[PDB]
C-alpha cells in the first residue's frame, strides 16, 4: 500500500524532451529520496539520480547531469524526471524508487511500475484487434485455443486482460514484434476446456495508452 | 570511506 | 566509479539444486568503520520492476525467502538460492550503494532445467473482418514445451514458406517452467485468396516426429 504510480507510455521525437511522473502514495512524501532508474532494451539497470522530497536538493549521475532535471511537488506527492536532448540509444523502461530504505524501524523498497519511452520519428498508431478463433467441435484430448491477434500499433506497450481480469490461468500474452512496416503486432492466447466454448464467454481487453486506444473482442468460435 | 549522499535514503548505522 | 561484474551472465538448473550467482566490486565496499558492505541483491522477473532481497550483502528483506541467501566481503559476493523453485526464474542483480554513482551488475539470468514436454499445436486462419482491410495473418501457436528452440514451418498448398513469418516466443513459466511461442504468417489478401491448404509443421524435441495443423481457406 505504499504506491509510486507513473505516467503512461510516450514516444518523442530525437533531440526533443521527455517527462515522466512519479506519483508517491501511502508514506509521508518529503521522507525519502526518489530515484531514477532507467533500463534499455536487453541492457542493465542505469542509476541517473535522486531528488530528496523534501529538500527538493539533487544529484544527477554525470552521464546525464547536463540532460536531466528531476523535480518534485510536494502538495501533488510527486516526484518527475526530464531528459533533453533525446537519442534513440535514450529509448528505455524509465523507473522511479524509493531505493534502500535502510532504517532500524523497517528497511524498505518500492518501485514505481516503470515508463516506456520510444525515440522515434515515427506516429503514434492504436492497434487492430482481430480474434482467434477455437473450435467448438469435441476432441480426443478436450481442449481449445482461443485469443487475440492485436495488430499494427506504434509505439510500445499494449496491455492485454481477459475477462476484466477474470480469467488469468492458460493466459499467454506474446511479447510483441516489430513488422516490417514499422508497426508492433503482439497475440494473446489462453487454452480452455472445449465444453466452456459454447456457454463461457471470452474478452480480450486491450489498452494502448499513447494513443487512447481500448478494445473490448469477445472471442467466439 | 562511502560516500553518505550517493544514496541518502541509507542510514548507515542500522 | 565502481563497476559491478557478475558471474555467469546465465545458469540453469533442476528444480530444487542450487543456484549460485557471483559479483565483484571493481573496489572495496566494506566500510571498517561499521563492518557493513554496501552491497544489495535485487531480482527483476520479465514485466516487472526489480525485488529487493538482501542488503548489507547478507541480511534478507521482510519477506523474503529463507532459500535466498547472500555472502562475501569487501570485493567478492554472492548470490546463494539453496532450492531453486520454478517462480525463482528471473535475472538477478547485484547493487552496490558505497559511492556515487549508485550502479548496479550486468544481470544473471536464472532459468530452470527440466525434462521435455512436446507443444500443443494450434492454427488460427484469419478473420474475415481483417481480410476486409486487405491483409491476412494467419497465426501457429505452440504451447507450453520445453526445451526453448522448436522449428515452425509454414507450407502454403504444400509450398515451403520463407521471408514472410515473424515468431515470438514467451518467458519460462513460473509455474510448470515451459515456453509458449507463436509464429504469425502474414500475406495480402490476393495473396491470401490465390491458395487453399494453409498449414503450420512443427519439429521439436518432445515431437517423434513433426506435427502439422492444417485448414483449407
Amino acid at each position: 500500500q505504499v504506491q509510486l504510480v507513473q505516467s503512461g507510455a510516450e514516444v518523442k521525437k530525437p533531440g526533443a524532451s521527455v517527462k515522466v511522473s512519479c506519483k508517491a502514495s501511502g508514506y509521508t512524501f518529503t521522507s525519502y529520496a526518489i530515484h531514477w532508474v532507467r533500463q534499455a532494451p536487453g541492457q542493465r539497470l542505469e542509476w541517473m539520480g535522486w531528488i530528496k522530497a523534501g529538500n527538493g536538493n539533487t544529484r544527477y549521475s554525470q552521464k546525464f547531469q547536463d540532460r536531466v532535471t528531476i523535480t518534485r511537488d510536494t502538495s501533488a506527492s510527486t516526484a518527475y524526471m526530464e531528459l533533453s536532448s533525446l537519442r534513440s540509444e535514450d529509448t528505455a523502461v524509465y523507473y522511479c524508487a524509493l531505493l534502500t530504505v535502510i532504517r532500524q524501524d523497517d528497511t524498505f523498497d518500492i518501485w514505481g511500475q516503470g515508463t516506456m519511452v520510444t525515440v522515434s520519428s515515427a506516429s503514434t498508431k492504436g492497434p487492430s484487434v482481430f480474434p482467434l478463433a477455437p473450435s467448438s467441435k469435441s476432441t480426443s484430448g478436450g481442449t481449445a485455443a482461443l485469443g487475440c491477434l492485436v495488430k499494427d500499433y506504434f509505439p510500445e506497450p499494449v496491455t492485454v486482460s481477459w475477462n476484466s481480469g477474470a480469467l488469468t490461468s492458460g493466459v499467454h500474452t506474446f511479447p510483441a514484434v516489430l513488422q516490417s512496416s514499422g508497426l508492433y503486432s503482439l497475440s494473446s492466447v489462453v487454452t480452455v476446456p472445449s465444453s466452456s466454448l459454447g456457454t463461457q464467454t471470452y474478452i480480450c481487453n486491450v489498452n494502448h495508452k499513447p494513443s487512447n486506444t481500448k478494445v473490448d473482442k469477445k472471442v467466439e468460435p | 570511506n562511502p560516500d553518505p549522499n550517493a544514496n541518502p535514503n541509507v542510514d548507515p548505522n542500522a | 566509479d565502481i563497476v559491478m561484474t557478475q558471474s555467469p551472465d546465465s545458469l540453469a538448473v533442476s528444480l530444487g539444486e542450487r543456484a549460485t550467482i557471483n559479483c565483484k566490486s571493481s573496489q572495496n565496499i566494506l566500510y571498517s568503520s561499521n563492518n557493513k558492505n554496501y552491497l544489495a541483491w535485487y531480482q527483476q522477473k520479465p514485466g516487472q520492476a526489480p525485488k529487493l532481497l538482501i542488503y548489507w550483502a547478507s541480511t534478507r528483506e521482510s519477506g523474503v525467502p529463507d532459500r535466498f541467501s547472500g555472502s562475501g566481503s569487501g570485493t567478492d559476493f554472492t548470490l546463494t538460492i539453496s532450492s531453486l523453485q520454478a517462480e525463482d526464474v528471473a535475472v538477478y542483480y547485484c547493487h552496490q550503494y558505497y559511492s556515487s554513482p549508485l550502479t548496479f551488475g550486468g544481470g544473471t539470468k536464472v532459468e530452470i532445467k527440466r525434462t521435455v514436454a512436446a507443444p500443443s499445436v494450434f492454427i488460427f486462419p484469419p478473420s474475415d473482418e481483417q481480410l476486409k482491410s486487405g491483409t491476412a495473418s494467419v497465426v501457429c501457436l505452440l504451447n507450453n514445451f520445453y526445451p526453448r528452440e522448436a522449428k515452425v514451418q509454414w507450407k502454403v498448398d504444400n509450398a515451403l514458406q520463407s521471408g514472410n513469418s515473424q515468431e515470438s516466443v514467451t518467458e519460462q513459466d513460473s509455474k510448470d517452467s515451459t515456453y509458449s511461442l507463436s509464429s504469425t504468417l502474414t500475406l495480402s489478401k490476393a495473396d491470401y485468396e490465390k491458395h487453399k491448404v494453409y498449414a503450420c509443421e512443427v519439429t521439436h524435441q518432445g515431437l517423434s516426429s513433426p506435427v502439422t495443423k492444417s485448414f483449407n481457406r
